[PDB]
């Protein structure tokens, strides 16, 4: 994802 | 029954007051107390939603009841959750807790623009700043170029918070300042969930360790490293270098 801090 | 209720969020902020007959945080003397257990927004709430909170200091508690002193000025705040297109009804009105703890200045990191700095020395686990922005979808964010995704922060699986240009300028938006933290693979802060009385459900920046006054606050941006990495080039470069020192 092109965003900070996503839980993968 | 003529007693006082405190409801703490996991982040350490709380609502406090005499609840109504239905057990709701509703009244003219309800307060939200920030995680310092000292800074408060005191006034009219309906079922825990801030209608008009005035800035106050929690001076003492007696028998569990908080005793507040209102701060000077006529600083009032209200619940004002962002939408997909509106960041804030008071974009230039700073959060009073944040404004005592952080400031924005040129980053110490080379070529990284502005950064977020501590105003004072604080201990570990201290909430320093709030990450608020417009609320858009992962689909919108992932479908567009990195050039538009510099300020995006995932909130949960449904929502991304963004601070779209030109609200990335402090002269245009300074209600919250968390979007100003730069990246480090050896950060002194982390993102955590936060329930804010003005901003609603957002994220905050919390220290991992003690920090000195005038220290730059950094967070790990946490881009996916093996979807090479899906990340801007400055980050991909920094990642290689970091991996080297390891
Ligand atoms: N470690 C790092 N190295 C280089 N640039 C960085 C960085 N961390 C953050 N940035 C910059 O900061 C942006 C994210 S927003 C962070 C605040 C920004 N520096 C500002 O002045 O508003 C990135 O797009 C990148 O331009
Ligand atoms: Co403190
Ligand atoms: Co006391
Ligand atoms: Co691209
Ligand atoms: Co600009
Ligand atoms: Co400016
Ligand atoms: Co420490
Ligand atoms: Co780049």
């Amino acid at each position: 994802s092109k965003s900070k801090d996503r839980k993968y | 029954r003529h007693g006082v209720c405190w409801i703490y969020y996991p982040d350490g902020g709380s609502l406090v007051g005499e609840v109504n007959e239905d057990g709701e945080m509703t009244g003219e003397k309800i307060a939200y107390v920030y995680p310092d257990e000292r800074t408060a927004l005191y006034g009219k709430f309906i079922d825990g939603e801030m209608i008009e909170g005035k800035l106050a200091t929690l001076m003492s508690t007696e028998e569990g009841r908080p005793h507040f002193e209102l701060m000077p000025g006529n600083s009032v705040y209200h619940f004002d959750k962002s939408t997909s297109s509106c960041i804030s009804t008071n974009a230039l009105l700073p959060d009073p807790y944040e404004s005592e703890r952080v400031y924005v200045a040129e980053s110490l990191i080379s070529s990284a623009g502005e950064g977020l700095f501590s105003k004072v020395a604080v201990g570990p686990n201290t909430v320093m700043s709030f990450a608020n922005g417009v609320r858009i979808t992962h689909q919108e964010v992932d479908s567009r170029d990195w050039a538009l995704n510099g300020n995006t922060l995932s909130l949960d699986e449904e929502t991304v918070i963004d601070v779209p240009e030109p609200y990335n300028h402090v002269s245009k938006y300074c209600a919250s300042l968390g979007h100003k933290a730069n990246h480090s693979f050896t950060p002194n802060c982390i993102y955590d969930m936060f329930v804010h009385p003005r901003f609603g459900p957002i994220k905050c920046i919390r220290t991992l360790r003690a920090v000195e006054a005038d220290e730059e606050l950094t967070v790990a941006y946490g881009y996916d490293h093996s979807p090479g990495p899906e990340a801007p080039e400055w980050y991909q470069v920094e990642l290689k270098a970091f991996q080297a020192t390891q």
